């Protein structure tokens, strides 16, 4: 395991990443669902504070899910595109080329995800492997000035605080849905 | 119900777009 194909590390890393990804879709889907569930309880008990504030919660756990399918979404698109990724060595290469493609908007987000999502450790793998192709600069220029990183991803990272319309009208929804019969404050 | 929860969170997400 010395002088072995590129094309192949790579393969296989991004192969992992997707699996690890999508565990951890399925599971906090599921995980936030039950939650969905405990914020109706919360309403038939007239705890309106302890149902509110639960809800925020609720918000930001999706939005993770969703930067989660978005990441998937980018590795999977970097997969096929193997071929093209193998025939690269320079930044400049890879910004003013394969931007059409979406291959850069893609793995650069992706590292910088890193620090942000620790349910796939694996990620970190794609960063050493840049390395491999490019340099230990390229990695550093992301995680740090996020050069060329979609706005969706750095905004789904660090998520800022739910606007009290939307968990009105969340509530709101999941009272339509499981029950419950006075939603105030709205 | 069952089924009802599903339609629930796919309207729910786009409720934020």
């Amino acid at each position: 395991p010395s002088m072995i194909p590129f094309t192949i590390k790579l393969k296989t890393c991004l192969k992992m990443c997707i699996q690890r990804l999508r565990y951890a879709q399925e599971k906090q889907q599921a995980i936030a669902k039950q939650s969905r569930r405990q914020v109706a309880q919360l309403l038939l008990t007239n705890k309106e504070q302890k149902a509110h504030y639960r809800v925020e919660t609720l918000i930001h756990d999706d939005i993770h899910i969703e930067l989660l399918e978005i990441l998937e979404l980018y590795c999977e698109l970097l997969l096929a595109r193997v071929q093209v990724i193998n025939d690269i060595s320079t930044e400049e290469q890879l910004v003013k080329e394969h931007m059409d493609d979406g291959i850069n908007e893609a793995i650069r987000s992706l590292i910088y995800a890193i620090l942000f999502v620790d349910e796939v450790k694996e990620l970190s793998q794609l960063k050493d492997l840049m390395a491999w192709k490019i340099n230990v600069e390229f990695v550093n220029g992301v995680i740090a000035d996020h050069i060329d990183v979609p706005e969706k991803i750095i905004k789904k990272c660090s998520p800022s605080v739910p606007k009290e319309e939307l968990v009105d009208l969340y509530l709101k929804e999941i009272a339509k849905t499981y029950d419950v019969p006075y939603s105030k404050l709205e | 119900d069952d089924e009802k929860e599903d339609k629930l969170a796919q309207r729910l997400r786009a409720l934020r777009g």
